[PDB]
């Protein structure tokens, strides 16, 4: 129920989601 | 042009299909999205069940204060037994959700469906030309949940006493088995961690001598420098002995596991070394042995809080 | 101050520099 | 040399049979002389419980542990 | 602060001694313990039924020195609870409402810098074999 | 005569069959 | 003045679907002791 | 091409320039290997030391040596 | 002879000696190898065999004892050595042999002469891999074991209170230890072991399927039945269709291999990846660094008297193991403990 | 090109943008340690140091900063409970600004050598080529090293011209920042003994100048030079690993 | 709130296991 | 605070990794 936890997730959950779209975008233009 | 059946037939035989739908198939998709969709419900919201038959529920639901770890679908009450209980022989719903039917459920139409789908396993190996034993090798795990789900009920006489589907499930799961059985001093459990640890370690050094000598399919090399590391020339020079060999060995190993789990559903534990070495005198010395025997004792007494009314546990 | 372990611990030394001593004589006759 | 060759020479068979008995006759000397007992300190089936303890021996410190062993022991 | 130190003694007027926890056991039972070595008296678990209870054998607590210095309890429920505060050291008194503590202890920052390292070490020693093995078989791994 | 395979063969079955022996022996202590 | 070494990352539609998963599996087994 | 030219480069040039020069045969390798012998010896009397394994008077090995 | 053509030295004779092909590859490594692991199975045999754990334990552990196979073992020194390296010449045992061996010492010796094997056993991988030119894959394989015997072995005694709480060398011996952390430390419950156990599963489950496709997706290469005859390892043809398998695992299971490279590399990585993630979870606990309990279905439990869940069943069951267990486990202890405060199911 | 896994590797065969990605490294890690020294100096409670010390609320910069000297802030309270009579430069917030302030030049430093990466000085005379003498760095790295670590014992340890370290009792009641002198003897050789640091600070320092000078000098051997792969960039990461 | 969050996590991951399934790059020269 | 942190995090994220998305697509081919 902390805010701590809930935020270290989205976190977790969402910039590698980010970072990994980054590079497959970049690769399928190519 | 052809019946209606022909066409049928034709498409559910086909080979062009994303997955393939086959005989077996007919059966083994209804089963195993029922089972899915039960244990999804089942899993996210349900009333605590009644497992140890003494009016005392647990609950294992997400929506009943639980998370991913500890959640489960509780098995069937003990009053229950070994009846079948289906929703149609319930008076509500609800008598249904407290008396633990949907564990029922989830179990017959999940070992249907993995008995399917070894038969689509085969099915398919056989309509593209290949060798059918891929289900052979399958049929070890299906045997190991068979005997998980089906055989230890049966022999132990309820399904209360059957692997709860939860992660903590399962460890308890554990601890009791080897409290009332002592698993670990079993030979056939020993053979299965064996092929268990032999997998692995098959599986690492045969990924690394092949990628190894995967210079810009396996060259001679690496049958040299397995000789020179071991000391076992010749032993593995044929590819198709090697592979064999790493498909016998960790299906041998999870087969008697399965045998000596199903042979303990029949109260026949493993090996007892407990007050065997002796003194001169008559006094009992101590041994490894022993410190387990405790372990399984202190395992024993917290094995159920209010269930037993007997001073020897018969069940 | 020389202490009983502390002789210990050289005669510790002195016998594994014997043992690696004899191991290079060993690996030098044989090489030639 | 092959080891078909080393199996076939009567050498190795002769030289073996008055050595692979006297080792087995020196193991079981070795057991039964008690020998064994003495050179590695395992109690003899009768001395587990002295009369002074009675119990389990429980090693306390180990600066001193040389003495204590062998009070122990009964030695 | 300090609630002083506690010391147990029977209706006998024997000197009793809580036996201390040790770091394994995250619960510990508590037992009270003579000079000798025999336990005297014990918390009967949870629901048993004991004869060496801490009301059967009227053990009374007294603390000296700290915040309660000089005062002796007798009621057997504020002596069990002493008891089983006292089985984990020195009696302390604590406000759990500032930070809304859990209860549970936790780790200091000695615990955590160790741990940390320790396993830092042990990935960097895998570091180490990768890249040596990468720097000795150079000619095989680019060509 | 004395070579690496000789020592090494040696080195493995000498003190096996004293164990062998020595276990053989044990056997037959009475408890 | 240009850099000669230029190179460019690659990561395949596989590559995507691995590392999601990934991710999405190590969220779900540590969520639980996260939030405690 | 020739690269970019600093007073810092240049004044710094010579400590770099001297590469891939060796020493013919096995150079200091003895002397090398009498210093890591050294070393190990040195690290073992430190952790015999600091394990108690090797008790010496004047240390104390404990925190009374605070004390002194 | 070199790069410049230079002169010859011993060094130059003991490297041609040691790198001779034979029977038993010695090479470089070996001189750490053949005598520390020799001395290791040495060890443990003849403890096994003759020393006893009396005096460090207060069991009987030996052939000569009585012990079987299964419930013989080199049992660690007393916890009143801690963490003593316990060597022979050591102030502990001041030179003498049966003390030693009275003393626990063995168990010292086994396990550092076997750890330093495990060095050298790598470094021969190594010199192998160097010999045939190949790259040294097999020896980032093994880097995994190593990591799970200096964690388990090494690294958690020392962040106990001594080599006392080490595993003993023996089955017995080592299902102690396994039920002792299922007690004390939860280690089910620890997500580091569950990865650990993922990969060891995972690693199985590739290796029975990798094997099975392989041997049902053979060429006709030959006549007759026996298809291993059919077999020669100078051939330069693939033995087994790739296509017929990947079209045959992408339509039974949904997703299925393309590349051989690809695949046998997950087959190296994913048991490494298991048994290192296992070797930091040991590291957490060599802490006391627990996973133990979740405070909030705790918390719940304490106030509400009807909330039951596998997980507090579990947690009694770890009390259980403790308290029973506890009393012969650490004798050093001297715990007595009441029977009237043993933890017990009241149904009796 | 590359995977996800080798990015990095585009570094390896030019010495610039080596440093300008080292540069960039340690203007993060001093940038983390300024954060931290805020964030924990803005979360501290000095109230009560006898019953809620720093080891008791989570501190884990804290400790490291006041064992080698700091005690004062600029709050008006140093560590000790007592009142500051004069904080100075050397405070917890002004040494967390001054590694704030080195994360940032090292951060432009970066950037500067990332921009301008061709110099003239990474390129050997001989064949004009990006060439680095890796032994005669590392003697020069370890006769800078050997200096900082004798001027570190001698001059702030002992007290001469720093503060010195911290010293305690053994029962850890009253410990503050002393002064040590360094013990020569056996005694120096006890992790408990804080002379020992000082000596063998001094004597490291020492034995590392010389070994600076003797690796800056002397050329290595061909035998060495070929079995180490000392001409090889990788080996050095192998061995500082 | 965390029994959403659960299930958010058990839903994308089911998810992706069905992307991944059927919208796969096909696989050319095996 | 829960409300608004997470708010400003997803804003500050989910926005940036679609232009980042978008860049990195446009800058593959030069
Ligand atoms: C020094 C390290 C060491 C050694 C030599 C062994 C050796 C052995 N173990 Mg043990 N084990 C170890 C560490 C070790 N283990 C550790 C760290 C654990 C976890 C705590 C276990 C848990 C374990 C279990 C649970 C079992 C074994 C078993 C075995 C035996 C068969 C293993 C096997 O098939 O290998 C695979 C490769 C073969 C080539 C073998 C005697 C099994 C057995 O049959 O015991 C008699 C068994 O049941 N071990
Ligand atoms: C001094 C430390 C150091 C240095 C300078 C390098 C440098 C290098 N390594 Mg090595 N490595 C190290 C330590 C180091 N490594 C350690 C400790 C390990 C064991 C874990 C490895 C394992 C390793 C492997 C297995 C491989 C390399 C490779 C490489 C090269 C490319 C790395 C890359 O592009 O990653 C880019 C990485 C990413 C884009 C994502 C990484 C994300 C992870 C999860 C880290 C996340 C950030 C992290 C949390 C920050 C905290 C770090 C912590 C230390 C505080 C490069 C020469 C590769 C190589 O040479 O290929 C030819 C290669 O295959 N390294
Ligand atoms: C699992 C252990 C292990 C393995 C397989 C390797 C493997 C390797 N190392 Mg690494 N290394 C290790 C541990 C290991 N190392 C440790 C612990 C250190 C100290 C921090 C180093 C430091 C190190 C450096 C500095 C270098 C290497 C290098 C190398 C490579 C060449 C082989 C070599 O130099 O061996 C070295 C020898 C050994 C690892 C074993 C020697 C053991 C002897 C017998 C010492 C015994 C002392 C004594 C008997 C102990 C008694 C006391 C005890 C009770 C405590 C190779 C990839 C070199 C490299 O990659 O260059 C390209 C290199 O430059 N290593
Ligand atoms: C290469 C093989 C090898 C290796 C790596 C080891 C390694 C080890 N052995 Mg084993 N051992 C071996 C061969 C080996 N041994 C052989 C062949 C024998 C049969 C004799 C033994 C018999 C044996 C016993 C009986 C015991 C060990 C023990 C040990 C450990 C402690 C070693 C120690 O303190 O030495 C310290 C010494 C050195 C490391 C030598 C370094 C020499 C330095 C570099 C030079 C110093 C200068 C020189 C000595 C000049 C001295 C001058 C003087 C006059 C002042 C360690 C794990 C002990 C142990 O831990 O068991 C619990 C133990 O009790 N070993
Ligand atoms: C001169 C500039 C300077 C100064 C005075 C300080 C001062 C300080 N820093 Mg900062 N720091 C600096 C630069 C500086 N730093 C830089 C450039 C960085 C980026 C890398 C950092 C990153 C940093 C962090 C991340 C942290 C500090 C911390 C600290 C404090 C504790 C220092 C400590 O315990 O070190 C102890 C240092 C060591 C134990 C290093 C040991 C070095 C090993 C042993 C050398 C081994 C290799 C050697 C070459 C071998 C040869 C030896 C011999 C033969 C020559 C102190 C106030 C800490 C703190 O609490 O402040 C917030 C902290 O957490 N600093
Ligand atoms: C219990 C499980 C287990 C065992 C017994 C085992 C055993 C072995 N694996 C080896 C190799 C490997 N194992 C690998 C991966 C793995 N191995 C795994 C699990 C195991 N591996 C797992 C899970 C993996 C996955 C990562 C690889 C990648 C390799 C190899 O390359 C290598 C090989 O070639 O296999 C044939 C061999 C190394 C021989 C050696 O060190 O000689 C030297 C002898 C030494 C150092 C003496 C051992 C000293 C030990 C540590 C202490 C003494 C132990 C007692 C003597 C016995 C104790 C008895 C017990 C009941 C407690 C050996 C046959
Ligand atoms: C409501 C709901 C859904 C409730 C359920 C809740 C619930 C309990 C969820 C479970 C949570 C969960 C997922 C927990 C697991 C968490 C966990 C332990 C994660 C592990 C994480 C991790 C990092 C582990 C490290 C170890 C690791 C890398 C393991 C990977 C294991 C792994 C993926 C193994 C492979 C398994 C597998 C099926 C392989 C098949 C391969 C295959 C198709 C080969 C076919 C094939 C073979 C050939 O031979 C050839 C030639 C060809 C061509 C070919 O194709
Ligand atoms: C992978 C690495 C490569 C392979 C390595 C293979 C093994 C190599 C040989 C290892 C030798 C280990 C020597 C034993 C050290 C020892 O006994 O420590 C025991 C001693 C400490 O000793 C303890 O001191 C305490 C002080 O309050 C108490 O008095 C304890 O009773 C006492 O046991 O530590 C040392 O001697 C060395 C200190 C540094 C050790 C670093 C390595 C271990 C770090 C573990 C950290 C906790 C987790
Ligand atoms: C009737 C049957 C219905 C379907 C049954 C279920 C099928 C599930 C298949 C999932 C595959 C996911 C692969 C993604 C990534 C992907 O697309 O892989 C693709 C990969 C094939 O890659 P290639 O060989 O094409 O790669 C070529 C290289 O050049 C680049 O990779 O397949 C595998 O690696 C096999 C291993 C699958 C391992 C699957 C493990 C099980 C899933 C994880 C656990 C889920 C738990 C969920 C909890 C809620
Ligand atoms: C995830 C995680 C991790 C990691 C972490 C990290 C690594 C972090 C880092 C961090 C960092 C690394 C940070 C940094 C920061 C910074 C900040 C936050 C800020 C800043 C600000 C400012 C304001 C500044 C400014 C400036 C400068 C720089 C100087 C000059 C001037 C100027 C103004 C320009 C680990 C694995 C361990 C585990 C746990 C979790
Ligand atoms: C320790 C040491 C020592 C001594 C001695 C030694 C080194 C010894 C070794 C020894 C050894 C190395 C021994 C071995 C042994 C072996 C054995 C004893 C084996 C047995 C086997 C068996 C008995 C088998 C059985 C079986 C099988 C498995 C198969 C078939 C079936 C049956 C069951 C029959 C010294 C102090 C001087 C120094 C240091 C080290
Ligand atoms: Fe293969």
């Amino acid at each position: 129920v902390n805010i701590y936890g809930l935020t270290a997730t989205a976190l977790f959950i969402i910039i590698p989601t980010s970072f990994l779209l980054i590079l497959y975008v970049k690769t399928a233009s190519t | 042009n052809s019946s209606l059946w022909a066409r049928f037939c034709e498409w559910i035989t086909s080979t062009e299909n994303r997955l393939y739908i086959g005989w077996f198939g007919v059966i083994m998709i209804p089963c195993l999205l029922t089972a899915t969709s039960v244990f999804i419900i089942a899993f996210i919201a349900a009333p605590p069940v009644d497992i140890d038959g003494i009016r005392e529920p647990v609950s294992g639901s997400l929506l009943y204060g639980n998370n991913i770890i500890t959640g489960a679908v509780i098995p069937t009450s003990n009053a229950i037994g070994l009846h079948f209980y289906p929703i149609w022989e319930a008076a509500s719903l609800d008598e249904w959700l407290y008396n633990g039917g949907p564990y029922q459920l989830i179990v017959c139409h999940f070992l249907l469906g993995v008995y399917c789908y070894m038969g689509r396993e085969w099915e398919l190996s056989f309509r593209l030309g290949m060798r059918p034993w891929i289900a052979v090798a399958y049929s070890a795990p299906v045997a190991a949940a068979s005997a998980v789900f089906l055989v230890y009920p049966i022999g132990q006489g309820s399904f209360s006493d059957g692997m709860p589907l939860g992660i903590s499930g399962t460890f308890n799961f554990m601890i009791v088995f080897q409290a009332e059985h002592n698993i670990l001093m079993h030979p056939f459990h020993m053979l299965g961690v064996a092929g268990v640890f032999g997998g692995s370690l098959f599986s690492a050094m045969h990924g690394s001598l092949v990628t190894s000598s995967l210079i810009r399919y396996n060259i001679v090399a690496a049958h040299g420098y397995f000789g020179r590391l071991i000391f076992q020339y010749a032993s593995f020079n044929n590819s198709r002995s090697l592979h064999f060999f790493l498909a016998a060995w960790p299906v041998i190993g999870i087969w008697f596991t399965a045998l000596g789990l199903s042979t303990m559903a029949f109260n026949l534990n493993g090996f007892n070394f407990n007050q065997s070495v002796v003194d001169s005198q008559g006094r009992v010395l101590n041994t490894w042995a022993d410190i387990i025997n405790r372990a399984n004792l202190g395992m024993e007494v917290m094995h159920e809080r209010n269930a037993h009314n007997f001073p020897l546990d018969l069940a | 101050a020389v202490t009983p372990s502390l002789k210990n611990f050289l005669g510790s030394l002195i016998a594994g520099a014997t043992v690696l001593g004899g191991i290079a004589l060993a690996i030098t006759a044989v090489s030639k | 040399r092959p080891f078909s060759d080393i199996l076939t020479s009567i050498r190795y068979w002769v030289i073996h049979s008055i050595t692979v008995p006297a080792l087995f006759i020196a193991g079981w000397l070795f057991v039964s002389t008690g020998l064994a007992y003495d050179v590695f300190g395992t109690p003899r089936p009768n001395e587990y419980f002295t009369e002074d303890r009675q119990e389990a021996p429980l090693i306390t410190d180990r600066f001193n542990a040389l003495e204590q062993v062998k009070k122990l022991s009964g030695n | 602060g300090w609630l002083g130190h506690a010391s147990f003694k029977d209706q006998e007027g024997r000197e009793l001694f809580v036996r201390r926890m040790p770091t394994f056991f995250e619960t510990f039972p508590v037992l009270l313990l003579d000079k000798d070595g025999i336990v005297r008296a014990d918390v009967p678990f949870r629901k048993a039924e004991s004869k060496y209870s801490i009301e059967q054998v009227g053990v009374s607590v007294t603390f000296y020195g700290g915040e309660l210095d000089g005062l002796t309890f007798t009621d057997p429920a504020t002596v069990k609870k002493y008891a089983r505060k006292a089985q984990l050291g020195e009696i302390f008194e604590f406000d759990r409402s500032t930070l809304q503590s859990d209860g549970v202890f936790r780790s200091s920052p000695r615990g955590w810098f160790t741990f940390g390292h320790v396993c830092f070490a042990l990935l960097f020693f895998f570091g180490h074999i990768w890249h040596g093995a990468r720097t000795i078989f150079r000619d095989v791994f680019a060509g | 005569i004395f070579t690496v395979r000789w020592l090494a063969i040696h080195g493995i079955a000498v003190p096996t069959i004293f164990f062998l022996g020595a276990i053989t022996a044990m056997q037959f202590i009475q408890r | 003045r240009p850099n000669p070494n230029k190179q460019v990352v690659e990561l395949n539609r596989t590559s995507l679907y691995w590392g999601l998963l990934l991710i999405f599996v190590l969220a779900v087994l540590f969520s639980s002791y996260i939030f405690n | 091409e020739p690269g970019l030219v600093t007073p810092l480069g240049t004044l710094l040039r010579p400590l770099n320039s001297e590469a891939g020069k060796v020493l013919p045969g096995w150079g200091t390798t003895v002397l090398m290997a009498v210093f890591i012998l050294l070393f190990a010896a040195f690290l073992l009397i430190i952790l015999e030391i600091y394990n108690s394994s090797l008790i010496l008077d004047d240390v104390s090995m404990s925190w009374e040596t605070l004390a002194k | 002879i070199g790069t410049y053509q230079e002169k010859r030295t011993w060094f130059d004779d003991a490297d041609d000696w040691l790198r001779q092909d034979r029977f038993v590859f010695v090479g470089w490594s070996g001189l750490l190898l053949f005598p520390c692991a020799y001395f290791a199975l040495g060890g443990w045999l003849t403890g096994t065999t003759f020393v006893t754990s009396w005096y460090t334990h207060g069991l009987a552990t030996s052939y000569l004892e009585g012990c079987n196979f299964l419930t013989a073992a080199v049992s660690t020194p007393a916890n009143s050595m801690a963490h003593s390296l316990l060597f022979v010449w050591g102030p502990e045992a001041q030179g003498d042999f049966t003390r030693w061996c009275q003393l626990g010492g063995l168990w010292a010796f086994v396990a550092l002469h076997g750890a330093f094997g495990l060095i050298g056993f790598m470094l021969r991988q190594f010199e192998i891999a160097r010999s045939v030119n190949l790259r040294p894959y097999n020896a980032i394989a093994f880097s995994a074991p190593i990591a799970v015997f200096v964690s388990v072995f090494l690294i958690y005694p020392l962040g106990q209170s001594g080599w006392f709480f080490a595993p003993s060398f023996g089955v017995a011996a080592i299902f102690r230890f396994i039920l002792f952390f299922q007690g004390f430390h939860n280690w089910t419950l620890n997500p580091f072991h569950m990865m650990g156990v993922a990969g060891v599963l995972g690693a199985a489950l590739l290796c029975a399927i990798h094997g099975a496709t392989v041997e049902n997706t053979l060429f006709e290469d030959g006549d007759g039945a026996n298809t291993f005859r059919a077999f020669n390892p100078t051939q330069a043809e693939e033995t087994y269709s790739m296509v017929t398998a990947n079209r045959f695992w992408s339509q039974i299971f949904g997703v299925a291999f393309s590349n051989k490279r690809w695949l046998h590399f997950f087959m190296l990585l994913v048991p490494v990846t298991g048994l290192w993630m296992s070797a930091i979870g040991v590291v957490g606990l060599a802490l006391n660094l627990r996973a133990y309990d979740f405070v909030s279905q705790e918390i719940r439990a304490a106030e509400d008297p009807e909330f039951e869940t596998f997980y507090t069943k579990n947690i009694l069951l770890n009390e259980g193991i403790r308290a029973w267990m506890a009393a012969q486990d650490q004798p050093h202890e001297r715990l007595v403990f009441p029977e009237e405060v043993l933890p017990r199911g009241n149904a009796l | 090109g590359l995977p996800w896994y080798r990015v990095h590797t585009v570094v390896i065969n030019d010495p610039g943008r080596l440093i300008s990605v080292h540069l960039m490294h340690t203007a993060l890690v001093s940038g983390w340690a300024g954060s931290m020294a805020l964030f924990e100096i803005s979360v501290f409670d000095p109230s009560d140091p006898v019953l809620n010390p720093m080891w008791r609320q989570g501190m884990f910069v804290l400790p490291f900063m006041t064992r080698l000297g700091i005690t004062q802030s600029w709050g008006g309270w140093t560590i000790s409970g007592e009142t500051a009579t004069n904080p100075g430069i050397w405070s917890y917030e002004g040494v967390a600004a001054a590694h704030i302030i080195l994360s940032g030049a090292l951060f432009l430093a970066s950037v500067w050598h990332w921009t301008y990466w061709d110099l003239e000085l990474f390129r050997d005379p001989r064949t004009g080529k990006t060439a680095l003498d890796l032994p005669k760095i590392f003697g020069i790295h370890l006769f800078l090293s050997g200096l900082l670590c004798f001027g570190f014992g001698a001059f702030h340890v002992t007290g001469v011209f720093g503060p010195g370290i911290w010293v305690s009792d053994p029962y850890g009641l009253t410990g503050r920042v002393q002064p040590v002198a360094p013990s020569w003897g056996a005694d120096g050789f006890d992790p408990y003994n804080p002379g020992g640091i000082a000596s063998h600070h001094i004597a490291a320092g020492i034995l590392g100048v010389l070994a600076g000078l003797f690796h800056l000098c002397v050329r290595p051997s061909i035998r060495l030079y070929f079995g180490l792969s000392m001409g090889s960039i990788e080996t050095v990461l192998s061995s500082s690993i | 709130m965390e029994a959403l969050v659960y299930t958010f996590l058990l839903v994308g991951t089911l998810g992706i296991i069905f992307f991944s399934i059927f919208f796969r790059d096909p696989p050319r020269m095996i």
